């Protein structure tokens, strides 16, 4: 059993727990029992960004990127209700946890793409009649993506939404109109989508692991520019419990 | 050690006069400009870029934020004849502080 | 046409009263008996369609209900503003003294 | 301007009674406030919870009221949250928790009165500076 | 001689145009690495997240800076005092984002400049000189250590090291004033006496030697030709110089001993600058300038401001505005 | 060092300076319109 | 002399005092951005040089 | 003497760092909190305060996008946020009970913080080793009131100054010992000036 | 164009260092 | 008029560089011993 | 190009408010409006969370007398704020910034 | 970046004019009789 001193500085703290190859069982759902996910962990392994269409207006592709913010990317210690629905589907209702990470990835050529990688307010559901969670179970749902910066954030010229100057004070007599988009900060709130694909189940412990893919918008710099579309792929771990 | 060296003592000692004397004279010229508020306050190209691009930041833009704090926080007590009253809500401050 | 949503909110009742749906929790220190116990319950159980709905929070004591009734005249409700409630800002909005 | 008997006259209770502190009590109050309280309450603010200050208007709206000698002396024995709802001796210096806040061990009833009087007199001298924080420095 | 013996003879050779020596064996590669990285970073480095808040600051010329605004930006606050060599990053792109060039540069520089100091001792020894030029150089060197290493150590981050740039230097100074009231610190005051006095005595010595040059030339030529490199006789009249300066003030305030005078010239700026360095190096552990905020109080207890309180208001402006998105809690504790 | 015997002095007389300056100035007068375009 | 003469009054000259002079330095930073001035920069090089 | 001056200088700088960072052989009970300790204690204090008020401190996004109270270190460990991100290597008896395998544990934070931890964090936050030369406690802009400079600051600064001057003494005496041994500590022999027998550099 | 200018001046200064050191007028004892 | 913004420095350097070359050569010819 | 006219600011109660003018020392200056006796009545806040004097709260309006805007009144906070920002400079003018590609930053005159 | 369009020629002439003055003087010194 590993301690903090065993883990510190290794990179392991940013990894989700894994289950070994023998974990191909089934976890029974008693539809009379209430359930929780006691720990949901999401470890991203790839960030893909949709290239901005040249103007050909064909299918713009999601391209690889380089992570520049180090091993600071995973979502973990997330908990919430696991409802059993009348049609036998399960719905996870995210309540709390370390459910976001600012992440900066870099495109070929240098463009840096910050995003708030998140599952905030995740509501994810399985297919109907899931009498047991098995390696055939999947969860699909949506989450909230709030502005990457919150309302106090001040730009390099001191301008902000809930604080800061409301004008370009270094250009006292410039015409305001051309600068409105930079001067007037806006707070973004959009939706993301995620699929959780169960690959491993320990029937005895209630532990499941698999792969995920999420799609969401990146940072829009408080309304100063257009966000990019991001696709995040990785592994996940969850512990299901009666509660 | 350094690649060059004095070889002429008369030059060496004249240079010792020249350097600090010339420095002080230069600083005086700048202050004559400041008498008129004729400052090197800004780089215009910097400001035009930063006004349009909220992700553009340099140590130059950072120092102006400090200057704006100095001005707002010190002026009412430093310039009492102006009778400045700056309500709490107008004072420039970053997060928390 | 771009709007600063916080400035705009200041022209509503949010700028006049404690908005049970938006105002940061320290605002409840303004009135006797509200902080921290009721303040916590109010923020935790927001949003409210009307001010009186604050009386419907489960577990309240009769004393607590009466304090709430005496303080409804100091409360308002407006639409939830994402910019004011994200970031856990209702609990800590980056303002100290 | 002087530190007059009137400046030194503060509310004893919520029932209209006042007490006039002596100059020596004022000095003792400053000293004892510095000794036991100023590490968190310098200048009338509160470092570990800036939402709550020691301004007289703030103390008046506390439950029970704390804008008088009795209210403050009681606070120093049995501190509560601002609504009176929980007793916080376990995390706030008090006579009741002198075991865990050892600086409270040598404070006498007379000392508490002096500290209380300091808290009430100081804003009468300093105005907005008391509980104002850095803005008013 | 074998190869090692020959190599040693060349390294320590008094005949090399630039002295190498054993300190130089470390100095040369470290200073070259620091110089090359600095030049490339100053021209071409992308923005750096100095304060670890995903708010990259542009330091390089190609990314919108001029000579005055440009810098190599300190490494990320997320790194702190962690050692961040290139090989600890997953890629050069990550290394650059997090301010890796700053650490590479300042560590090679500090090593190289320390060896520069040793090398000064070393050559003085080979030439049969007295050894203490290197002790004079310890003053600027100590100052560089203070701003690039000791201050970061005390505050817990290389993100608080002085940036390698003109405007970044001013940023460091202003924030230092806010956080330590350095102007009110006696070690910085000794530093000012050291450099103002150094300049004064530099001009003084220059002017007095120049004033008493012995006539060896005509008016149509520089008086500098009146001195020949390596001549045995002194080129000015120290007796006339002392005769002048002793009357300017009074006899006993003037030096008649050149060795004493030149020692004073060495000692005044060096000692002052040692105190400057020690000011930074001790404010690194937050023993700060004198604090007379509200020191003067009237009979009632009204605060009567002094100039110290006006300084305080300026400092507050700096404090509240610096790193405007980095603080979440009410006190700036490092 | 032992001196290099291949060294020669270089000259430009006044007439050649005047001819050269004329060439350069007239070329500038001619090409400048195309530089500004 | 020249500096206050260009300003509103002698009030803005330096006051003769240690802390007062420090105030004068910080005023020049906040109001004039005097560190950015190449004439001050040449002064610094001549003093430090 | 010079060898010993060099050694003592080295020891001086080590002692400076020992008293600045170490809280084992320099117990914070006696010496006050370390700089790293007090900064972490501040983050702990406000996490406790705001969580009592109902904040979910794990999911609270700060103005920059990083967690207001909690974030990841560059290797992923859960650490306090704000400027104290730099101090995540700090370890102390009042904080460690909240530490799990992956760093600060959110379930422990939500459920297991004891009043003695709140008190200690508040104490350390308000006895940070910052103060003026005349012993006015706190930040440089703080008003007179609290007579405090941490023993950690007194001990670190004094020993840096001492270590520095001892390095100078080392250089002074090492350089002099060399020159005296070789016989030129009093100056160059006018009739045997070494440079005069050396070939010109150019 | 600005960047080119700054780098150009810097490069000239570095070249100047080279000449000032290796191609200085040699100091001669008379 | 919308002229090429490099025309000014192009013309200036076109004139100055070769003119200076010639002036250098002329003056050092004059200063040679007669 | 033209004087816009004299801007008169009023709050919801109809009291005349006066914008505090920028002194020459200041490159930037806050927007603070007082009544005739110097009491603060409105401002443009930096921090909004504890704002009490915002133009939105105080119902600040601006009416113009003389110049191009003579007889006009604006009540929408963005526009009223915009004119208040210009009032710190004194009388308000319309400028052609296009002809010279003017950058919005003050320069001295031949006197300076 | 929106720089001053005269900065390039200003900088170039600031360097070239005095540098050229010095080179002219240096070279004609060298060419004088030894
Ligand atoms: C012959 C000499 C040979 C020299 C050749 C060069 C070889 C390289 C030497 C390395 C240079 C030092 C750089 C790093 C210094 C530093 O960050 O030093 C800090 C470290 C301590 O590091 C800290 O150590 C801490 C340990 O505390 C931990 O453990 C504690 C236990 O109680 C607590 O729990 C605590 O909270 C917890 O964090 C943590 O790990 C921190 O994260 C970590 O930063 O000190 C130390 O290792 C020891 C002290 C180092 C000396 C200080 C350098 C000063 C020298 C400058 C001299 C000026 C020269 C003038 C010239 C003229
Ligand atoms: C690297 C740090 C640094 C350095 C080396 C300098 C260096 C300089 N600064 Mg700058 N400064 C700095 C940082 C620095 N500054 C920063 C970060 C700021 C913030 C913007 C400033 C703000 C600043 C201001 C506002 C001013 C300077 C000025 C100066 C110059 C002062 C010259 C002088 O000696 O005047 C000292 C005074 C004199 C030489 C006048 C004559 C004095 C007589 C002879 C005294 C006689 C005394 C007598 C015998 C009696 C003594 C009695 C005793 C009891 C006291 C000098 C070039 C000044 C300058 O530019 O002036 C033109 C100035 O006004 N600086
Ligand atoms: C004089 C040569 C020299 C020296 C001293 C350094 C030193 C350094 N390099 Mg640099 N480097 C050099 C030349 C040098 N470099 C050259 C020529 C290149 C081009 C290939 C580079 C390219 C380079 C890169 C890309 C990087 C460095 C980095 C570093 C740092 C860490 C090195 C390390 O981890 O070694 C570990 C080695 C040891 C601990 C040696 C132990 C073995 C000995 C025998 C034991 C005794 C040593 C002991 C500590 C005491 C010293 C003895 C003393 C008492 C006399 C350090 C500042 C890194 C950096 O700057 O990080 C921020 C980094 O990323 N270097
Ligand atoms: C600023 C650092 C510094 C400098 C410039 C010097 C300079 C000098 N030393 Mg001292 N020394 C120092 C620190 C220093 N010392 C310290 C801290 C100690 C205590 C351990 C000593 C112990 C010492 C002894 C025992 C002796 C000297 C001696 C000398 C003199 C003769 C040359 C020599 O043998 O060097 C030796 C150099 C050192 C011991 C340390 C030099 C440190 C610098 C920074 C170079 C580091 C190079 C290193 C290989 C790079 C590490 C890279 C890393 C990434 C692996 C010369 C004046 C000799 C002398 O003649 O005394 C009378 C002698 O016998 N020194
Ligand atoms: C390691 C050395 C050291 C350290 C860390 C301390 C620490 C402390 N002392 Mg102790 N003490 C010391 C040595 C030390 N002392 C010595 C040598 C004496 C005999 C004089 C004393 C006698 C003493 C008394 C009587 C008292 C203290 C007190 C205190 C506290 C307040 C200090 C203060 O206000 O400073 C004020 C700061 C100064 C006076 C400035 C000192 C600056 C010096 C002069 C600069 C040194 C530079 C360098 C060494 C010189 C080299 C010159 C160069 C050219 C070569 C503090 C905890 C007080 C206390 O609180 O007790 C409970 C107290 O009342 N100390
Ligand atoms: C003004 C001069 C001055 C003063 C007042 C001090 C004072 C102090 N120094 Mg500093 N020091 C100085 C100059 C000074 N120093 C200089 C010039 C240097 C070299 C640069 C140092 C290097 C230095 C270091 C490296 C350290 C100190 C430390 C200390 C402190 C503890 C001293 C100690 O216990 O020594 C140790 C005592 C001895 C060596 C004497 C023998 C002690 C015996 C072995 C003790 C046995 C105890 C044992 C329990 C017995 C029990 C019996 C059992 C059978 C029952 C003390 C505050 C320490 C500290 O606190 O730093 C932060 C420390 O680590 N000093
Ligand atoms: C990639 C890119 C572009 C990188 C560049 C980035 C970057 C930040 C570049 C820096 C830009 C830069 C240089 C900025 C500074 C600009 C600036 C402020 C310039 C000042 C200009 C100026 C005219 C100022 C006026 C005041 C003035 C005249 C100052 C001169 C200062 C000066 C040169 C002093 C001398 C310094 C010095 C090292 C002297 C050494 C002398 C020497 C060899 C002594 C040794 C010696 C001593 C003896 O006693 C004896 C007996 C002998 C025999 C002997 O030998
Ligand atoms: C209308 C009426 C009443 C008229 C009456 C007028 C009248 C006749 C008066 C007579 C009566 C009378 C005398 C009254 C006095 C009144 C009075 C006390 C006025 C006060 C004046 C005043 C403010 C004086 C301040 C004192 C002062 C000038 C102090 C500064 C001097 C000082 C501290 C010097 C020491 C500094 C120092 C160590 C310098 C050495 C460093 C240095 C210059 C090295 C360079 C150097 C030095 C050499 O040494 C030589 C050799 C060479 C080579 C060389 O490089
Ligand atoms: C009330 C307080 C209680 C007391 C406490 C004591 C505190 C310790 C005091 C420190 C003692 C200092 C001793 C000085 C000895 C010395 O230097 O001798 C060396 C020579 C000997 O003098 C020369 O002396 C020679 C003879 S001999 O060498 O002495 O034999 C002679 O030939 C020559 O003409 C003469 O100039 O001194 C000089 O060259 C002239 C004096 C120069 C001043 C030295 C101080 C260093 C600079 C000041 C530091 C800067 C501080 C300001 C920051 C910017
Ligand atoms: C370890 C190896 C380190 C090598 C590093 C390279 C060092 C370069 C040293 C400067 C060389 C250029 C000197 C030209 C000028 C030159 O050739 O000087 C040579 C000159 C020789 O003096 P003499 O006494 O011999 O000459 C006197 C007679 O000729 C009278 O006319 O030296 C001085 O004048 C010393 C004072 C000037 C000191 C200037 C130092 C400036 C430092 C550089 C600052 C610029 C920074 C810009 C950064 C972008
Ligand atoms: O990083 Mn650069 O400056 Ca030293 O204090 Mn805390 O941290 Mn941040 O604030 Mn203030
Ligand atoms: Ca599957
Ligand atoms: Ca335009
Ligand atoms: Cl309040
Ligand atoms: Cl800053
Ligand atoms: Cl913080």
């Amino acid at each position: 059993t590993l301690t903090y001193d065993d883990i510190v500085g290794t990179g392991l703290a940013n990894k989700c727990p894994t289950l070994d190859d023998t974990a191909r069982g089934a976890y029974p759902i008693d539809s009379s029992q209430t359930y929780r996910i006691a720990r949901l962990c999401l470890q991203p392994t790839t960030f893909l960004v949709k290239e901005e269409p040249k103007n050909k207006r064909q299918e713009a592709e999601f391209v690889p990127t380089k992570l520049v913010t180090r091993e600071t990317t995973s979502l973990d210690q997330i908990q919430g209700e696991l409802k059993v629905n009348s049609d036998g589907s399960l719905t996870f209702v995210e309540e709390d946890g370390i459910d976001f990470q600012p992440v900066t990835v870099q495109m070929a050529g240098g463009e840096r793409i910050p995003l708030l990688f998140t599952v905030k307010n995740l509501v994810a559901s399985t297919q109907p009649n899931v009498t047991s969670i098995t390696t055939s179970t999947d969860f699909k749902g949506e989450f909230n993506v709030p502005s990457y910066r919150t309302a106090n954030f001040l730009d390099p010229k001191g301008r902000g939404l809930a604080s800061g100057y409301d004008s370009a004070i270094a250009l006292p007599q410039a015409k305001e109109e051309e600068l409105a988009r930079a001067n007037v900060k806006r707070f973004s709130l959009t939706k993301g989508q995620i699929s959780l694909n169960v690959a491993k189940v320990d029937g005895r412990t209630g532990e499941i692991a698999g792969t995920f893919e999420s799609e969401q918008l990146s940072d829009d710099d408080m309304g100063a520019h257009e966000p990019h579309e991001v696709k995040i792929q990785g592994v996940f771990y969850a512990s299901i419990e009666p509660a | 050690i350094f690649g060059i060296a004095f070889s002429n003592k008369r030059w060496l000692h004249f240079f010792m006069l020249f350097v600090p004397v010339t420095g002080l004279w230069m600083s005086a010229i700048g202050v004559v400009g400041l008498a008129l508020n004729l400052r090197s306050y800004d780089f215009i190209s910097q400001e035009i870029r930063a006004a349009e691009d909220p992700e553009f930041e340099t140590f130059y833009t950072k120092n102006l934020l400090l200057n704006e704090g100095i001005r707002a926080w010190m002026a009412p007590q430093d310039q009492p004849h102006e009778n400045f009253v700056f309500p709490e809500e107008v004072l420039p401050r970053g997060n928390a502080l | 046409e771009l709007v600063n949503v916080v400035d705009e909110k200041l022209g509503t009742a949010y700028g006049e009263k404690i908005d049970l749906n938006n105002t940061n929790i320290a605002a409840f220190i303004q009135y006797r008996g509200l902080y921290p116990t009721l303040a916590k319950l109010i923020v935790k159980n927001a949003p409210y369609e009307s001010v009186e709905d604050v009386l419907n929070i489960p577990g309240l004591t009769e004393r607590q209900k009466q304090i709430l009734r005496e303080n409804l005249e100091h409360f308002t409700v407006t639409e939830v503003e994402t910019a004011l409630v994200e970031g856990g800002d209702r609990y800590n909005n980056g303002l100290y003294k | 301007a002087e530190l007059t008997p009137e400046v030194l006259t503060v509310p004893l209770n919520s029932e209209g009674k006042t007490i006039t502190l002596t100059e020596k009590q004022y000095l003792e109050g400053k000293r004892l406030f510095q000794y036991a309280c100023a590490s968190c309450h310098v200048g009338g603010i509160t470092k570990t919870n800036p939402s709550l200050d020691l301004r007289t208007e703030t103390l008046a709206l506390a439950t029970p009221p704390r804008d008088n000698i009795e209210g403050l002396v009681d606070y120093m024995k049995n501190p509560t949250t601002y609504d009176g709802e929980q007793e916080i001796a376990e995390v706030h210096p008090s006579l009741r928790s002198a075991d865990i806040f050892p600086k409270m061990r040598n404070l006498t009833e007379k000392d508490l009165v002096a500290i209380a009087g300091h808290i009430l007199v100081e804003p009468k001298i300093l105005g907005d500076k008391w509980g104002g924080g850095k803005v008013y420095y | 001689a074998n190869l090692w013996e020959r190599f040693c003879n060349w390294v320590t050779s008094t005949d090399n145009r630039l002295y190498v020596g054993w300190f130089g064996v470390i100095m040369i590669p470290t200073l070259l690495a620091a110089t090359i990285c600095f030049v490339i970073a100053f021209i071409a480095a992308p923005p750096v997240d100095i304060d670890g808040i995903r708010e990259p600051v542009s330091g390089s010329l190609l990314y919108g800076n001029n000579i005055i605004t440009g810098a190599v930006v300190p490494s990320s606050n997320a790194i702190g005092l962690h050692f961040y060599p290139i090989w600890e990053a997953a890629s050069l792109d990550e290394w650059l984002y997090n301010g890796g060039p700053y650490q590479l540069i300042i560590f090679h520089f500090l090593l190289g400049a320390s060896c520069y100091m040793g090398r000064q001792w070393e050559l003085s020894y080979r030439l049969g000189m007295r050894p203490w030029i290197c002790v004079a150089y310890s003053a600027p060197l100590a100052s560089a250590f203070a701003v690039f290493l000791i201050y970061p150590i005390g505050q817990g981050s290389f993100s608080d090291g002085m940036p390698l740039g003109i405007s970044g230097t001013f940023n460091f100074m202003i924030v230092f004033q806010a956080e330590h009231n350095i102007l009110m610190h006696p070690f910085h005051q000794l530093g000012v006496a050291g450099v103002f006095g150094g300049a004064l005595f530099c001009a003084m010595h220059g002017s007095l030697v120049t004033s008493s040059l012995i006539r060896e030339t005509t008016e149509t030529e520089s008086a500098n030709y009146g001195y020949k490199f390596g001549q045995e006789e002194e080129t000015y009249n120290i007796v006339a110089a002392h005769g002048y300066f002793g009357r300017l003030i009074f006899q006993y305030a003037s030096f008649n001993n050149s060795r004493s005078l030149h020692f004073f010239l060495a000692a005044w700026p060096v000692v002052g600058v040692w105190f400057a360095a020690l000011g930074i190096s001790t404010m690194a552990f937050n023993l700060n300038g004198f604090n007379f905020n509200h020191s003067v109080i009237d009979a009632k207890g009204n605060v009567i401001n002094t100039w110290a309180d006006i300084i305080n208001r300026a400092n507050l402006g700096m404090e509240v505005m610096h790193e405007r998105n980095a603080h979440n809690f009410p006190l700036d504790l490092a | 060092m032992e001196p290099n015997p291949n060294r020669q002095p270089v000259e430009l007389n006044r007439t050649s300076l005047y001819l050269g300056l004329l060439l350069i100035l007239v070329l500038a007068l001619l090409f400048s319109s195309y530089f500004f375009n | 002399l020249i500096y206050p003469l260009g300003q509103s009054s002698w009030f803005f000259a330096p006051s003769f005092g240690v802390a007062a002079i420090f105030r004068f330095l910080l005023f020049f930073q906040g109001f004039h951005n005097w560190t950015l001035n190449p004439f001050h920069m040449m002064g610094v090089a001549g003093v430090l040089g | 003497l010079s060898y010993s001056l060099g050694a003592l200088s080295m020891m001086g700088f080590i002692a400076t760092c020992f008293v600045w960072f170490n809280n084992t052989v320099y117990p914070s009970e006696f010496y006050g909190p370390t700089g790293p300790e007090a900064s972490q204690a501040q983050a702990m204090t406000f996490l406790i305060r705001d969580q009592k008020l109902g904040a979910n401190v794990g999911s609270a996004q700060g103005p920059t996008g990083l967690g207001k109270y909690l974030m990841r270190s560059p290797t992923g460990e859960i650490i306090f946020g704000g400027e104290t991100m730099r101090f995540w290597d700090f370890r102390g008896p009042w904080l460690e009970p909240l530490r799990g395998p992956n760093g600060l544990d959110l379930n422990k934070i939500k459920n297991d913080i004891q009043p003695w931890q709140e008190r200690r964090a508040a104490e350390y936050m308000t006895h940070a080793p910052l103060g003026s030369l005349n012993s006015v406690g706190g930040v440089a802009t703080e008003i007179n009131s609290v007579n405090f400079v941490s023993p950690r600051s007194w001990l670190a600064t004094s020993h840096f100054v001492l270590a520095f001057f001892f390095l100078v003494g080392h250089l002074w005496h090492a350089g002099r010992a060399r020159a005296a041994a070789a016989g030129f500590e009093k100056g160059i022999d006018r009739e045997s000036e070494p440079v005069l027998s050396m070939p010109s550099l150019d | 164009m600005e960047t080119i200018t700054y780098v150009f001046i810097f490069a000239c200064i570095i070249a100047l260092f080279f000449f000032a050191i290796f191609f200085r007028e040699p100091p001669r004892i008379t | 008029m919308e002229v090429n913004q490099l025309g000014l420095i192009a013309t200036a350097l076109f004139v100055l560089v070769p003119s200076v070359f010639l002036i250098i050569l002329y003056v050092q010819t004059e200063s040679q011993q007669k | 190009q033209a004087w816009k006219g004299h801007a008169v600011f009023r709050n919801k109660e109809g009291e005349e408010l006066f914008v505090r003018r920028m002194p020459a020392f200041f490159e930037s200056f806050p927007v603070i409006l007082t009544d005739k006796n110097g009491v603060v009545k409105a401002d443009i806040p930096f921090r909004r969370a504890e704002s009490k004097y915002s133009f939105e709260q105080q119902g600040v309006t601006v009416s113009f007398y003389g110049g191009e805007l003579n007889g006009q009144t604006f009540t929408d906070p963005p526009t009223v704020k915009s004119y208040a920002r210009k009032a710190i400079f004194g009388e308000i003018f319309e400028f052609d910034t296009e002809t010279l590609n003017s950058d919005g930053i003050f320069r001295t005159s031949p006197r300076g």
